[PDB]
């Protein structure tokens, strides 16, 4: 059994060990019998034996020049959840459906014998509809008859909010704090699932017109969920004096919706 | 430790839209039932979901009951579901009970419910066709996927 | 293969449509040694007569069922089954066809269904499935374009276009005669229904300096949605305490749709015993939980 790999700027790819029995089932991972290639190029190519009955594998990998139409099929897809959606074979989108050249569908290891066609199509998807989708298909030549692997990770993911972020920590607007003595402000910022995401979390000191930007230290994801994001990042005075009364500190959090602040005023516990 | 919080009358149905309902058999059965059939057919489809406080929180802890004479209570134990003659109680002095339930939206599926027993964690309420009707059941999550554990609850509010 | 059987005692039936009523407990297995079988009508008062199984008749008496060809006005009443230890009853309510329509407004069937969310209608019927000659589908009684087979389906993302009532025809030939059952459907497309999976605002531990004698007052915010709760636990189970008081919530929405929920535990009389102890606020959603504990420090610590 040769298959071949045809490559580009991003991809992934899987050869599973095929047997007349399921008795069971290098820097590149492996698992479950099924070894696994992550980003390799012209590299990973050749052959590759699993054990007397011996499953022989001779893989080939070659570089994509360009793509055969406008709406090439990407390696990794997205399906909402609760609507109807579709995995269609990278390696056979450009081509359309005029007649399913003998695709062969494989979702985490697993044959799916219902699913025969350039593209899978989920009726209602589900979280369980997530996973490694590996589209098989074989394509003659002059003597060898070797088949076509192409490998897309598909997600099951929640559409894009339509709100704003949450500003969690801090709530109050004021804070008792003693003068002379250290303070680290922290902020919490709750963000809606947005497929392209680009959340701001900056806090910024201000003094009527004047304003003053804070740049260190680094914002951190604590919780990533399925419909949420959260994001903090913390204000540090290593020593507040009688000017940081004042100001206010405003903690400043954004996504592709809008903007939310929380302004704290500081109040010394005297 | 269990703290009966307030109700909500709802009508519970399966993914192929069958309500449920308690028959004069006092069974908790599935049917193909029209909005005039349904009404009619009332406080036999009318269920009283009860919310609870919970010690050890896991998910909303409810309860679910129907006044046909008087109010009973949804129990599953012996892991069997029955209708036992009983109000929602006031206090549950117990961290998992065969009459709370964790009532739990399905990942992406907000406005469908699942019920996993908190005296039985893996078993759910269930719709499985047994001959001629369809049974209100208790039954260990088999496989994922499973639509029958899958409910909606439309609610008076 | 099987079917099932008419559990519900109220049914509601329109008049010039095939119906059948199906008994429960019933076994059509081969082991199954067969029984006198009864069905009997009431009308009005009292009446209980027996139903007449006459030669080709409208009603239609064999197995488990009781077949009308068709149901008509004048059928409306209780109608009873009686078997060796079994017997069950039906309050039968035939209702008068909307002439001046497809389908009958009281005999639908209502659905919502969410926007770019899948919706589908599959025109189904089983147990006349073997005598159904056409069926078809109508939106708003205007059929619809198809392949129009023994079942024509619709499987789509919902759009505000879908909304509408959806009557499915089943016509089908008994004995000479043409008959159709129609069931029709009250689809109403609605905007993004989502819900948001509850949080406490404030960091998960709070140490509330406070000295012996006076009182607190714990507030505990929480972004969730409209129908969640959300509640305080200071051990109720040990007994009922009279210095802990847990004040009505307060609740707002954000111009963008947003619920807030405060609810705040009064702590009266402040003693030792109120002191080193995590009194927890929670939310309580159908789509997650969150929990805040409160622990009660003395103000010389
Ligand atoms: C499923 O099976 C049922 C029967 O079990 C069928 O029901 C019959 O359907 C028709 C139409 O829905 C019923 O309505 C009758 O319509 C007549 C007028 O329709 C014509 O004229 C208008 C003019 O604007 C046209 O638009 C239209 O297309 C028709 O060409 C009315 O005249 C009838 O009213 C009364 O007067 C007549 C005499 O003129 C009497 O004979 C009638 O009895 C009545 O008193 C009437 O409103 C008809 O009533 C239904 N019959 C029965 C026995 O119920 C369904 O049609 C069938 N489903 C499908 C999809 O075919
Ligand atoms: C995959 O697609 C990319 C485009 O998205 C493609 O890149 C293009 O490659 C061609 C060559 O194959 C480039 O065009 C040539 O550029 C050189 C200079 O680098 C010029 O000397 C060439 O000019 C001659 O040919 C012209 C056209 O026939 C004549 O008009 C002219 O007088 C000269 O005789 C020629 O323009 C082109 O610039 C790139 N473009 C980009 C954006 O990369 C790539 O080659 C494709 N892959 C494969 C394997 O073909
Ligand atoms: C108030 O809440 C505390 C803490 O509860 C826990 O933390 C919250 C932030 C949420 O995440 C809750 O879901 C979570 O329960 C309650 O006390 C804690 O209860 C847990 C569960 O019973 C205890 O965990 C166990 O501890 C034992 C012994 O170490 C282990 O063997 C178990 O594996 C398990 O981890 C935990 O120890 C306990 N913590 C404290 C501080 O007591 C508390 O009961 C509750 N109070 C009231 C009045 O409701
Ligand atoms: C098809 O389903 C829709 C719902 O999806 C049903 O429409 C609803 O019908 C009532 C009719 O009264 C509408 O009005 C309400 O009336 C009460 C009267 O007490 C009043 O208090 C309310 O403020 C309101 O005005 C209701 O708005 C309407 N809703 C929608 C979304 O259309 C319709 O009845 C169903 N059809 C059948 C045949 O059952
Ligand atoms: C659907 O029905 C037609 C018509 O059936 C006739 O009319 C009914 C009201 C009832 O009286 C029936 O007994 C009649 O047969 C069927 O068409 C007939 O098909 C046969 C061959 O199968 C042919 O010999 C007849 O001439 C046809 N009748 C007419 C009026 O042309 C048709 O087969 C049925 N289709 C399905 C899929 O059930
Ligand atoms: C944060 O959001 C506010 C609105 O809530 C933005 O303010 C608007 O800015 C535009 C100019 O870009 C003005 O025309 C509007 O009048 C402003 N609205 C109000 C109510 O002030 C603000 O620009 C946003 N900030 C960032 C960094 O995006
Ligand atoms: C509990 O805390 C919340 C949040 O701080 C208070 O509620 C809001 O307070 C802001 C103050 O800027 C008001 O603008 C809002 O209108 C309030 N909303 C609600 C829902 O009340 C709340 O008042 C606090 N309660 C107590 C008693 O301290
Ligand atoms: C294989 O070749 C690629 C370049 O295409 C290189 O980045 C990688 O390190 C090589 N791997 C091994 C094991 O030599
Ligand atoms: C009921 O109505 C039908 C209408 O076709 C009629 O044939 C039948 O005789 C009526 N029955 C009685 C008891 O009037
Ligand atoms: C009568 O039927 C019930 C079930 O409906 C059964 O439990 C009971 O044993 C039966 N009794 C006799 C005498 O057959
Ligand atoms: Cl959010």
């Amino acid at each position: 059994l040769l298959w071949t790999y045809s490559t580009r700027s991003e991809e992934e790819f899987v050869l599973f060990c095929d047997l007349p029995e399921p008795q069971k089932s290098p820097h590149i991972i492996q698992d479950k019998c099924t070894l696994h290639f992550l980003t390799p190029g012209v590299n990973n190519s050749g052959s590759y034996i699993c054990r007397a009955c011996c499953v022989k594998m001779i893989l080939e990998v070659k570089p994509q020049t360009n793509a055969s139409c406008e709406y090439s099929a990407s390696h990794k897809q997205d399906l909402l959840l609760g609507s109807t959606g579709s995995i269609s074979c990278p390696s056979l989108s450009c081509q359309s459906d005029a007649q399913s050249p003998a695709v062969t569908w494989y979702k985490n290891g697993k044959l799916l014998s219902v699913e025969r066609s350039n593209r899978i199509v989920v009726d209602e998807v589900y979280d369980y509809h997530q996973g490694t989708y590996v589209c098989d298909y074989t394509q003659s030549d002059t003597v060898s008859s070797w088949t076509v692997r192409a490998v897309v990770q598909v997600r099951t993911i929640v559409g894009d909010t339509k709100l704003k972020p949450d500003i969690l920590d801090p709530v109050e607007d004021t804070l008792e704090v003693e003068l002379g003595k250290p303070l680290t402000i922290s902020c919490k910022a709750r963000f809606g699932f947005e497929r392209v995401f680009n959340p701001v979390i900056k806090w910024y000191i201000k003094d009527s017109d004047l304003e003053w930007e804070v740049s260190v230290p680094e914002a951190k994801s604590i919780k990533s969920t399925l419909k949420d994001e959260i994001i903090e990042r913390n204000i540090i005075l290593e020593k507040v004096t009688q000017r940081d009364l004042r100001r206010k500190f405003v903690c400043f959090v954004q996504n592709s919706i809008g903007n939310t602040t929380q302004s704290v005023q500081l109040k010394e516990k005297r | 430790y269990f703290g009966k919080l307030e109700s909500k009358l709802s009508v519970i149905r399966n993914l192929n839209d069958q309500v449920l309902f308690i028959d004069q058999g006092n069974r908790p059965l599935f049917e193909d039932m029209t909005d005039s059939d349904c009404r009619d057919n009332a406080p036999r489809t009318i269920f009283i979901i009860s919310m609870y406080k919970d010690s050890q929180p896991r998910g909303m802890a409810v309860t679910i009951s129907v006044k046909c004479e008087k109010i009973s209570t949804l129990s599953c134990e012996n892991k069997i579901i029955s209708f036992k003659e009983m109000n929602p109680p006031d206090n549950i002095k117990d961290t998992k009970s065969d009459i709370i339930f964790f009532q739990r939206s399905v990942p992406g599926h907000d406005n469908k419910m699942q019920f996993e027993s908190s005296s039985y964690e893996g078993y759910f309420l269930a719709c499985e066709k047994e001959r001629d009707l369809f049974k209100l059941i208790l039954k260990k999550e088999d496989e994922l996927g499973d639509r029958s554990i899958m409910f909606t609850v439309q609610n008076e509010d | 293969g099987p079917e099932s059987c008419t559990s519900r005692p109220h049914i509601t039936v329109v008049e010039g449509e095939p119906f059948y009523l199906k008994h429960c407990s019933c076994s059509l297995a081969h082991e199954i040694e067969t029984t006198t079988k009864s069905w009997y009508k009431s009308s009005g008062s009292q009446e209980h007569v027996e139903l007449n199984p006459r030669s080709s008749s409208r009603i239609a008496l064999h197995d488990c069922v009781l077949e009308f060809w068709p149901v008509e006005l004048n059928d409306t009443g209780s109608y009873f089954f009686q078997m060796k230890n079994y017997t069950q009853k039906w309050k039968l309510n035939v209702i008068r066809r909307n002439k001046h329509s497809c389908f009958t407004e009281r005999q639908v069937t209502s659905k919502i269904v969410e926007v770019k969310k899948f919706f589908q209608i599959t025109c189904e019927n089983s147990y006349y499935q073997t005598l159904v000659n056409s069926t078809s589908l109508y939106k708003n009684c205007k059929k619809l374009l198809l392949e129009n087979n023994k079942n024509p389906t619709i499987k789509k993302n919902a759009e505000f276009e879908d909304q509408g009532y959806y009557s499915c025809v089943h016509f089908l030939h008994h004995n000479g005669k043409l008959f159709n059952i129609t069931k029709t459907f009250n689809i109403t497309i609605v905007e993004d229904r989502s819900n948001i999976v509850p949080v406490l605002l404030g960091p998960k531990l709070n140490h509330v300096a406070v000295e012996l004698g006076k009182n607190v007052r714990l507030n505990c915010s929480a972004l969730l949605n409209e129908e969640d709760v959300i509640y305080w636990m200071f051990g109720e189970e040990n007994g009922s305490d009279p210095n802990i008081h847990e004040e009505k919530e307060m609740r707002i929405m954000t111009p963008e749709g947003k619920w807030h929920a405060s609810k705040v535990l009064r702590i009266e009389n402040i003693g030792e015993s109120n002191l080193n102890v995590l009194y927890n606020c929670t939310v309580a959603s159908t789509g997650g939980t969150d929990t805040k504990s409160f622990i009660l420090v003395r103000k010389a610590d």
